[PDB]
């Protein structure tokens, strides 16, 4: 599988008026470890990210490419976009490659930038998107973050309870995955604040 | 994935199941397989998702072009040779399985649509993995000329057999009732399946995950 | 055998209260081609126990004399003892996973119906092995068209009367007439209960086409 | 002509200090279509010893006569019923017997050892064999696998008491995780099937699974 | 797979990794890579996991018999011989074995490496599996024959720590074996997360 | 195969590649230089096919030394190094892709010293060490168990004799000679080859 | 699929059966392979549905403009070139078999047949599909010169009929069309007025 | 290839074609693809020249043998066993269809078809081959019960010379046997004695 | 690779081989022994496939001591080398065949110093001097360039230096000692090693 060529994990899930998303750390190529403090989530506002899992090529490509779209929107319309509109654009630049696709399937996780609100979607390989009240899940380690999400995630979760089950679910899953792992990072977006962690982990 | 179509005396019946899978996990519990075209049109949709969602709303952009250049009310044969010809175009490469269900002034219609370019226009369809189940119970139970609860029930009994007998079809079932005086959008419609409650508490409290580094970021309002 | 040749479609199988029943088409296709249509693909093994096949029809044909073989020798002795059809499916199961693991399979997929002890027995074996018990038993596209019907009856009233599982099945078969290529109009419906083994010829079903006017 | 077939299906083993746990879906499926909704992948071998079996299920049913066999002959040669260890040990040569044709299953042992404790052994189709504390074998492994890591192990979790295991709590985790497989993997569904392997013997219990 | 094995003045120290998988799922995190053939002889598990067990198991009923009917425990290089030439007569059909043979004979310390291919070498240092390159650059940067037991010791924990942090089928703990004149003896299991606080 | 190696220190970054040239069986060259100049602080190392190699080092040359004249001052490593990566990525999907493995080293006078990875599928890293070829399956341990971020050029240019002289002891290639180099904030300095007679 | 055409004195009849296989199982079973391309002109299709019926969309509108512009009632002759134009240009990326019946004032009733590859062949009856192959030798045995139109129709239905029992990938109603100057009339035949032919028993 | 048998009241009626083919050229051109077995019993080869040979050779030394041990004149259903027997055992090596007609004083005049794969079904007529094909409608819309012998050879000749017309891999002249409890009567159809049927003409 | 060579005198025989084993891309031993001792006046060196070597040496080891044992007198060495060249071709078309090119050095009293050369098909040749390996390619004109038939020993050790020092320069693979034997009417003797630092 060319998606399994460098690994990686991305996990959003949902509270009550707070959002989190959390990715693995590492880079590398098939089994060996390159970096251990590879980029995978990206600021698209600043209540509204986006995790990229994949091919780290494409990774990387994906993000620029919708960081031009993305400044080209706010200059043209002198607002801040929403995320269903985020959405938008990334399936549209994704199908664009339909028959040469990015080897890449993002997450968004963020706060509508006027009645803040949480937002979680996902998409594949092509861009079908799919929004959720719960929790998205992409990379290697599908089936192993779907059992923790599904055993751990409780509706109307504070700020930290949420960083404890995202917390607790990235990392178990993380741990019975080969090509993924290395360090988790966590990020807590609210209304007033954006709280950026770094998780303790196992590095074998 | 299951979706289904009748003819009754004064309209159309859709019905579709709401589970999306990734190969044999399931990805999407609350998809919605029934897609608006025109006011009297729908689509139900079946195969790649990215396909039929794109398919679909380039044909509702195109239809709404036609509609506000005349003036009049779009027609379900201009949904299906817009839709043929451009599947027929891309020589199966999109894979569109779709049921095309409008009224319009000659009357009820109903499609169906393969990804090849071929259109089959009948009194009931089924299309997805889980056709065969659901064509059984048509060809066991459809009489023409029903009533609009008679309909219901027959499209959701169809839909049913589709969600306990196939892997790839479950959770819950949509319907669209389209006639000339109305439309309805039900979702959901009924619920054959849920979650069982949950009997134990995974001790979740605070300081039970260990942090190296923390950051925070104070946001303007 | 690697490619079968002459080929049968599919056997429904439902079990009621005192007997069970199962039916097959009379028809053996040559590819697309319906060349026999006088073929009965449901065997009387003994007074308790009746089998129907899906499949190659030479590799049946062996089947039905290696078990008409064993059943005459069975009776030979005298002792009081005969096969129950669990045991001819323990039997038949043993023998496809012993072709298969040599790289020889017979091609059929087999149903076994039987009544016995004041019990009703219904069986399936496939050409690999695999083998199970349920209330009602379709394979091929049977197992497409005819199981959902059958099911939805039996979750709801799980206990049949001879009558009720007689329709059904008549049901059963005229959808796999509508909707099965390889299909024929003339089916056998064989029953066992407690007066032994029952097979009632060609029987054919009524078809309704008056969609074909709605075509306009 | 493929010698081979996915029927699905999940296993589940968790030991502990007086009592086993071995569970399993009794869900019989082939590609996209439903079997059976009512074939139980657990088989009892002694008063102390239950396997659960998951893969190609002419495999599976083969295995279970051989196994049975080679316990009826052992009790005739030495007289006495064999134990969970020797079990696992004959099992392994019987899976490697078969090396260059496998077994397409896997299978999970549980029971008691002589002293009156749980035991759990773990086997991939070609032999090799660990004694473990928990284990899921089959489609929905991946899910399963990573809870128990957690719930059981306590694996990354910080400052949590090691509370040892109860039945009760035990009992309330299978039942939980088999309702969360049973809403992501489409092979899980229909009825778990619970047998609890204690001193007193051995003890079923059946639980309701969603049916689509 | 991280196996490793060196002779050193003081006789053979063993170290192995405890991680098993199954494609890119880790199947297991607490395996044992290392087969107690007797009491003075030891064996080393990479490749297959069943293929190692099963014929290093059948080496140890092989050696028992040996030891029964000539009344002396077999030699280390009697013992490689053995596995090489019972594993030559499958060539070709696909066993997957690598195996260190490590013992103590009246010849002194022995270690022999032993693969399906058909490769029967005797040595001083070796390491076997995916992070076998990993460990062989620390090992050789601090290997001497005379090395102190406890410096023999942590130089094995450091090459296998450092074989886990790189190759992502290798983790879990250290499982540490010294073979010595009067037997070998079972010296630590340390997980790598431990180790990875000790040396960071 | 060829290798490369790169350590990061302090306000310095050292570089370090193999001087031979082959074809089949036989050594054509034993002092090629695989190390090309794109500024006054910039070097790429470029290892890979035949022909791809020198075709897109020369190409990424040429451009940064067409913005220095144009532009009046240098691009920074980090820029160079996004430049390369942007374009191995756009030949990627075409006709004519590049199967080349890289090293960026460089310093710049407000971010400092900086070494960069690329792989031929275009992927970049920042690392404070990193070597390519098989040899570096070798040599990443290594480096992992002495490095230190506060090392001095002494300690690195020992390191790095620790490091070649693993591969004269374990690797099957015979790679004797290596080329050394060092990027500080007066410029690029050639150090002495290390030679293993 | 089973598809058939014979001219008689003053038009012609077409006849099809109504089945759409994918693979073994039937997706339309009441299906019209018979297609009006102008007022007295017909084509039976066989092979790919989609390319059949693109074909057919393509040959209709070309024909339509044609004859709005000579102010003609089109000929049989030039709607066969047309489908011939189309199925040779694209004989590889098609799979298409057309019979072509119709009456034009000046040849009267015509039957051509395009087999694939893009060859014209006019005939006094042609047929066509996977099971035209089990009626060659009843057709040739049963055909006779100045057939009326009812000998013509009960012709076609028995050979119709007859292919039917034979093939899998045939069968369902019978589908009749007669074409003359006066005009079009279509029939269906399900169920008993479908011929039966006896089974032999022993 | 193309093969045939009817059965009548009294005894059966087997035919057969006479071209051997190594792709398209016609090695042998006068063949005999009717076998005897027994004084009453023939078989029809169709396939693999060789392997029906070989096939038949092997059955008749066995039944020859059994009917020696055993004082009796064979029955047809013994010597389609044998057939059967053999065709299925080696069903993987061999490619042979067989027909098995004849007459024994305990059942008649029966038919017995053995397809590839090795199967065995009694038949009121049998056609096997490759021009088999063109002549299944004809064969269902002739085959009457009650035929009498002159009738029943009239029917098979018509038959063969239809599938011999359309078939490239059968032609020559037809073979006919009639067998009964009197015995043996072979004929030949050659030239102008092969029944003829008009072909369409424009 | 592995490397042998073999050159013959008037009164002696000298053989040399590398003393590398390899799996994948490390080397795992550094003083390896390719060379056989068949008799007290007999070496085999053998190289190819892994176990199919040490398996085939030691099968015809075990059998020439059989002849020893059985009847009080030695095999000559054109007599093992066509035993040799019987059992290897035997084994050919078997579904067991053995992967292995060899070099028999022997000294009879009668006959003198013979060398003999053997490819993995079975074919056997008789020469003054010979090559096994990618090396080959790269000694023989050195070997053509400079031999004699009235060669002496040192003259001898000198061009096989000169041979060694030629893979040295040229070659892409890592053998840096080698093994070196003579065999003479007084056996055989073990001399120095031919190291390169
Ligand atoms: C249904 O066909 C299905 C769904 O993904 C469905 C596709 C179109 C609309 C959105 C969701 N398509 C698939 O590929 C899987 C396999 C079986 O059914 C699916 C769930
Ligand atoms: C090691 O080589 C490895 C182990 O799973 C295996 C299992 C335990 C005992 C023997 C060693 N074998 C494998 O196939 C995987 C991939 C590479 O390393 C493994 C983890
Ligand atoms: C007939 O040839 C057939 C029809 O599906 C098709 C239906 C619409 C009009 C054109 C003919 N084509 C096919 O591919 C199947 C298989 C054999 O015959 C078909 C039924
Ligand atoms: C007939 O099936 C055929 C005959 O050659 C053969 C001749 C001898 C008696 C058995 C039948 N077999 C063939 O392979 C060719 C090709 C098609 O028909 C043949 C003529």
């Amino acid at each position: 599988s060319i998606m399994s060529y460098n690994g990686g994990a991305v996990m959003a899930m949902k509270g009550k008026n707070c959002v989190a998303i959390a990715a693995d750390r590492r880079f590398g190529i098939q089994a060996q470890m390159v970096t251990t403090d590879f980029q995978k989530i990206f600021p698209m506002g600043d209540r509204l990210y986006i995790g990229l899992a994949g091919l780290a090529t494409d990774v990387q490509t994906v993000a620029q490419r919708l960081k031009f779209r993305l400044n080209l929107y706010e200059l043209k319309e002198g607002r801040q976009i929403k995320p269903y509109t985020l959405m938008s654009m990334v399936a549209n630049l994704l199908y664009e490659k339909r028959f040469g696709p990015y080897y890449t399937e993002p997450v968004i996780a963020g706060l509508d930038p006027k009645t803040f609100k949480p937002f979680i979607c996902s998409l594949d390989l092509i861009g079908c998107p799919m929004v959720t009240d719960d929790f998205v899940v992409s990379g290697t380690c599908a089936e192993q973050m779907y059992g923790m999400c599904e055993s751990l995630w409780e509706p109307n979760m504070d700020p930290d309870h949420l960083f404890e089950t995202i917390s607790q679910a990235m990392l178990n899953a993380v741990d019975r995955d080969a090509v993924s792992g290395m360090g988790v990072i966590v990020h807590i977006i609210e209304k007033d604040k954006i709280t950026t962690r770094t998780l303790k982990a196992r590095m074998d | 994935t299951t979706i289904a179509g009748v003819v009754y005396k004064d309209g159309i019946v859709l019905g579709a199941d709401t589970r999306a899978t990734e190969g044999m996990v399931v990805a999407d519990k609350n998809c919605s397989k029934i897609h608006f075209i025109s006011p009297n049109i729908y689509c139900c949709g079946a195969g790649t998702a990215a396909d039929t969602d794109m398919t679909t709303q380039l044909i509702s952009s195109n239809l709404e072009l036609h509609s506000l250049s005349t003036g009049r009310l779009p027609r379900v044969v201009t949904a299906n040779r817009m839709l043929k010809q451009m599947l027929f175009r891309y020589q199966g490469y999109i894979g569109a399985a779709l049921v095309l269900g409008g009224v319009d002034v000659t009357g009820p219609h109903l499609y169906s649509i393969y990804p090849h370019g071929s259109t089959d226009k009948l009194p009931y369809v089924t299309m997805g993995s889980g056709s065969l189940a659901a064509m059984a119970v048509f060809e066991d139970k459809f009489r023409p000329d029903m009533e609009e609860e008679e309909a219901k029930n027959l499209v959701s009994e169809a839909i049913a057999a589709g969600i306990f007998n196939d892997l790839g079809s479950g959770s819950n079932i949509d319907l669209c009732v389209i006639s000339k005086n109305k439309l309805d959008f039900l979702r959901p419609y009924t619920v054959p399946n849920k979650k069982g409650t949950r009997l134990g508490r995974y001790r979740c409290e605070k300081g039970t995950t260990a942090v190296l580094t923390e950051k925070i970021t104070p946001l303007e309002i | 055998t690697q490619n079968p040749m002459v080929t049968g479609t599919s056997v429904l199988g439902v079990k009621f209260e005192g007997g069970v029943v199962i039916a097959a088409d009379m028809l053996g296709s040559y590819g697309s081609l319906a060349r026999f249509r006088n073929i009965s693909r449901i065997m009387r093994v003994n007074n308790s126990t009746m089998l129907g096949a899906s499949g190659d029809y030479a590799d049946f044909q062996y089947l039905k004399q290696v078990l008409g073989q064993m059943v005459i020798d069975e009776e030979l002795l005298g002792d009081g003892h005969s096969y129950s059809p669990r045991a001819i499916h323990s039997w038949l199961t043993r023998a496809m996973y012993s072709r298969r693991s040599k790289m020889n399979p017979l091609w059929n997929t087999m149903v076994i119906g039987g009544y016995a002890d004041g019990e009703s027995f219904l069986g399936y074996v496939d050409m690999l092995g695999v083998a199970y018990e349920a209330p009602s038993l379709a394979t091929g596209y049977g197992a497409y068209l005819a199981q959902p019907l059958l099911r939805e009856v039996l979750e709801k009233q799980p206990v049949l009367s001879q009558t009720e599982a007689r329709d059904l099945v008549e049901r059963c078969m005229r959808v796999l007439y509508y909707r099965d290529a390889r299909s024929y109009n003339r089916f056998q419906i064989a029953t066992v209960t407690e007066k032994g083994v029952e097979i009632e010829g060609p029987l054919s079903t009524e078809t309704n086409w008056d969609i074909a006017h709605m075509i306009s | 002509f493929s010698p081979y077939v996915f029927n699905g299906g999940t296993i589940l083993a968790i030991a502990g200090e007086d009592f086993a746990i071995v569970a399993s879906d009794t869900r019989l499926s082939e590609g996209f279509s439903i079997h059976t909704r009512d074939s139980p992948k657990c088989y009892k071998l002694t008063d102390k010893t239950v396997i659960g079996c998951s893969g190609f299920h002419g495999d599976c049913l083969t295995l279970t006569k051989i196994i049975e066999a080679r316990l009826k002959m052992y009790k005739h040669s030495n007289n006495k019923a064999m134990t969970t260890g020797a079990i696992a040990a004959m099992l392994s040569t019987i899976l490697y017997s078969r090396r260059f044709f496998p077994y397409y299953v896997y299978n999970i042992i549980g029971g008691l050892d002589e002293e009156g404790k749980g035991a759990v052994y773990s086997f991939d189709p070609v032999g090799s064999y660990q004694r473990d504390s928990f284990k899921a074998g089959g489609s929905a492994s991946a899910m399963l696998q990573p809870l128990l890591d957690n719930q059981v192990g306590f694996k990354n979790m910080q400052n949590v008491e090691h509370v040892p295991l109860s039945l009760d709590r035990a009992m309330r985790l299978v039942k939980d995780v088999f309702i969360s497989a049973a809403e992501r993997d489409v092979y899980t569904g229909d009825a778990l099937r619970i047998c609890i392997v204690t001193k007193e013997g051995i003890r079923e219990e059946t639980v309701s699974l969603r049916k689509d | 797979t991280t196996t490793l094995a060196f002779k050193f003045r003081h006789g053979v120290i063993v170290a192995a990794d405890s991680r098993a998988t199954a494609g890119a799922y880790i199947a297991s995190q607490t395996v044992k890579k290392v087969i107690e053939i007797n009491p003075y002889l030891l064996g080393t598990m990479a490749g297959g996991a069943a293929d190692c067990s099963f014929w290093e198991r059948l080496l140890a009923r092989q050696c028992r018999i040996y030891e029964l009917r000539n009344k002396e425990r077999i030699s280390v290089a009697a013992a490689s011989k053995l596995l090489a030439n019972m594993v030559y007569q499958y060539k070709g059909m696909g066993l997957s074995m690598g195996t260190m043979i490590c013992g103590w004979d009246k010849r002194g310390p022995g270690l022999y490496y032993v693969d399906s291919e058909g490769n029967r070498i005797s040595g001083a240092t070796f390491s076997v599996g995916s992070g076998s390159v990993y460990a062989y650059g620390v090992m050789d940067r601090g290997y001497s024959y005379d090395l102190e037991v406890e410096q023999a010791y942590d130089l094995a924990r450091r090459a296998i720590y450092q074989a886990t942090y790189r190759d992502a089928y290798s983790g879990g703990a250290v499982n540490l074996y010294h073979v010595r004149e009067d037997g070998w003896i079972r010296v630590s299991s340390d997980n790598v997360a431990d180790l990875h606080e000790k040396y960071s | 195969m060829e290798y490369l190696i790169g350590i990061q220190g302090p306000d310095y970054v050292l570089v370090a590649s193999d001087r031979v040239a082959a074809s089949n069986i036989v050594q054509m060259k034993d002092d090629h230089d695989k190390m090309f100049k794109m500024s006054e602080k910039i070097l790429l190392l470029c290892v890979g096919e035949a022909g791809d190699t020198v075709q897109f080092a020369e190409y990424i040359q040429k451009n940064v030394q067409l913005y220095k004249m144009r532009n009046g001052y240098e691009l920074s490593p980090t820029a160079a190094a996004n430049f390369t990566r942007r374009n191995l990525a756009d030949c990627l999907r075409s006709r004519t892709p590049y199967h080349v493995n890289l090293l960026l080293a460089g310093y710049d006078e407000h971010e400092g010293p900086a070494l960069y990875y690329m792989d031929y599928l275009a992927a970049l890293a920042k690392a404070p060490f990193a070597a390519h070829g098989y040899g570096a399956f070798l040599t990443l341990s290594i480096l992992d168990r002495y490095y230190t971020p506060t090392i001095s050029r002494e300690r690195a240019v020992e390191l790095l004799r620790k490091c070649l002289e693993e591969l004269q002891k374990r690797f099957i290639l015979n790679l004797p000679t290596f080329s050394v180099r060092i990027i500080d904030k007066n410029g690029i300095h050639d150090l002495d080859n290390i030679s293993f007679p | 699929t089973t598809i058939m055409a014979v001219q008689f004195d003053g038009g012609v009849v077409l006849g099809a059966d109504s089945r759409t296989t994918t693979g073994s199982y039937i997706a339309n079973r009441v299906t019209d392979k018979l297609t009006p391309i102008h007022d007295r002109i017909f084509c039976c299709r066989s092979g790919s549905a989609a390319d059949t019926q693109a074909v057919a969309d393509a040959v209709t509108y070309q024909l339509g403009f044609h004859s709005i512009e000579l102010n003609e009632p089109p000929l049989v002759h030039t709607a066969a070139s047309l489908f011939k134009e189309m199925c040779y240009r694209y004989r590889e990326d098609l799979m298409a078999g057309i019979i072509i019946a119709g009456w034009d004032p000046q040849e009267g009733g015509q039957v051509y047949s395009v087999p694939m590859g893009g060859m014209m062949v006019r005939q006094s009856f042609a047929i066509g599909g996977s099971g035209s192959s089990y009626i060659y030798g009843y057709v040739d045995a049963t055909y006779r010169e100045g057939m009326t139109k009812e000998e013509c129709l009960q012709f076609t239905a028995n050979a119709l009929a007859l292919a039917m029992e034979r093939d899998g990938s045939s069968g369902g109603v019978i589908r009749l069309a007669a074409i003359a100057e006066s005009g079009v009339e279509r029939q269906v035949l399900l169920g008993d007025q479908i011929p039966k032919f006896a089974v032999a028993t022993l």
